[PDB]
């Protein structure tokens, strides 16, 4: 049951993990290092290499260039399995009525992506492509790990990096958004999540201003990186998806006492410095093979550390199952104040048309003599509370850039009171 | 140059 796949090298064989190869810079093409005689140990001292076909009219090779105890610091410890929380359910089996049914409050682990409806490439799909697709020359944000500082730079010297032996330095790459990228149209998130995202579901076609772009993200993390604790932006729910290599995930419940002593441990300086999982009473550690799919609940905070090279891809989205726990993390995340690189674009102007889309929802159970779900009452409630906050005379400055366009917060709190106090009989 | 270890 054959299939195609590329080729590389003059022998026109797929790619041997277990075979040294170097690409040349012309055709940008890889070589098989014992096909074109060139020794993995000889490799660093070329600056430019030409394969002998290239080397023909562009001339010959230029070969001439002129916190690793922290993460022995977390085997050291012994976590709980995930299998006490984290369920194992089929993607066909993860559908809507399973998350009304279980309420979307431990992590969910798809082992297969058969039924998820989650479109990705296939595992013969290198960070080589990533770089093609996404572009050689567009900015990301890359992580120095053993420093815990972020950096901008071309890809394309990220990529460098990568594909350079013996790194000297832990680089990773985990805020990389390509939605506006051509490799956009090769990976599509998993039906679940589209069913339950309030921008999916309820955010203007005409809207004048931009959707959360927060759907689609690649992640490239090197051999023995780590990221550190923390919580995603105003409590979306995330989706993981490894296409190669494996991670390691070390969540920890969004209890109250642990979201208190995360606040107080991000806003610390020197936070880099504090293992968080000490703080907390249970930790567990799950493990993310190849083609396996996790999925995360709001407010969750959790850490990962890579074994060897990781191809991930990754998306945030809010849904009605978590109301109280978004917001509850939104307003640690306003508090802590921290930087503006990994944040939640648009949250409020997400929640005022989930807010309108409530009071059309209210309208309608008027209309066919059917009230709400409590947690929709509730959720509308602590929206409604919400919009007064953002919109009083005295904080209206600080949020009336996320309000959407043609929007009259004073109707729309008024009418939203209305109706759950009606639909409170 | 751009390279690939073995394993
Ligand atoms: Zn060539
Ligand atoms: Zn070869």
């Amino acid at each position: 049951n054959m299939a195609t796949v590329p080729v590389y090298c003059v022998c026109r064989l797929p790619y041997d993990v277990t075979r040294f190869m170097i690409e040349c810079d012309a055709c940008k093409d890889w070589f098989h290092g014992s096909c074109v005689g060139v020794e993995e140990e000889e490799a660093p001292d070329i600056d430019i290499y030409h394969c002998p076909n290239c080397e023909k009219t562009h001339g010959k090779s230029t070969l001439k260039k002129k916190s690793q105890l922290f993460i022995k610091e977390l085997r050291s410890r012994t976590f709980p399995s995930a299998e006490d929380v984290v369920a194992r359910v089929p993607g066909s089996q993860l559908t809507l009525g399973y998350m009304e049914e279980h309420g979307f409050t431990e992590p969910i682990l798809v082992p297969k992506k058969d039924g998820l409806g989650l479109a990705v490439p296939a595992p013969t799909f290198y960070v080589s492509d990533v770089e093609n697709y996404v572009g050689p020359e567009r900015s990301v944000d890359v992580t120095d790990v053993t420093k815990q500082k972020d950096c901008k730079m071309k890809l394309k010297e990220f990529v460098d990096y990568y594909y350079s032996t013996n790194r000297k330095r832990v680089l990773n790459v985990t805020n990389l958004e390509f939605s506006d990228t051509r490799m956009s149209s090769f990976v599509e998130p998993p039906d679940i999540v589209k069913k339950l995202s309030w921008v999916e579901n309820y955010w203007p076609d005409d809207a004048l201003l931009a959707k959360p772009k927060v759907t689609k993200y690649c992640l490239i993390c090197v051999k023995d990186s780590y990221t550190d604790f923390h919580i995603d932006s105003g409590g979306a729910s995330a989706w993981y998806h490894v296409l190669k290599g494996e991670k390691t995930f070390y969540l920890i419940r969004p209890a109250s006492a642990n979201i208190s002593l995360y606040e107080r441990w991000r806003s610390a300086s020197n936070h880099s410095e504090m293992f968080f999982a000490d703080q907390v009473d249970k930790c567990y550690k799950c493990i993310v093979k190849q083609g396996q799919t996790l999925f995360i609940p709001s407010g969750w905070i959790y850490a990962t550390l890579t074994p060897v090279d990781c191809l991930a891809f990754a998306g945030h989205f809010l849904h009605s199952l978590s109301v109280e726990m978004q917001m509850r993390a939104y307003e640690v995340e306003r508090r802590l104040k921290l930087g503006s690189l990994t944040q939640f674009p648009n949250f409020e102007t997400a929640c005022w048309y989930m807010g309108k889309h409530l009071l059309e929802a209210f309208k309608g159970s008027h209309k066919s003599g059917k009230q709400l779900p409590p947690h929709l009452v509730q959720g509308a409630k602590i929206l409604n509370g919400a919009f007064r906050s953002w919109t009083k005379k005295q904080a209206l400055a600080e949020h009336e850039d996320e309000l959407p366009e043609h929007f009259k917060p004073s109707q729309l709190i008024k009418d939203l009171a209305k109706e759950i106090r009606l639909s409170e009989n | 140059p751009r390279v690939k270890a073995a394993q």
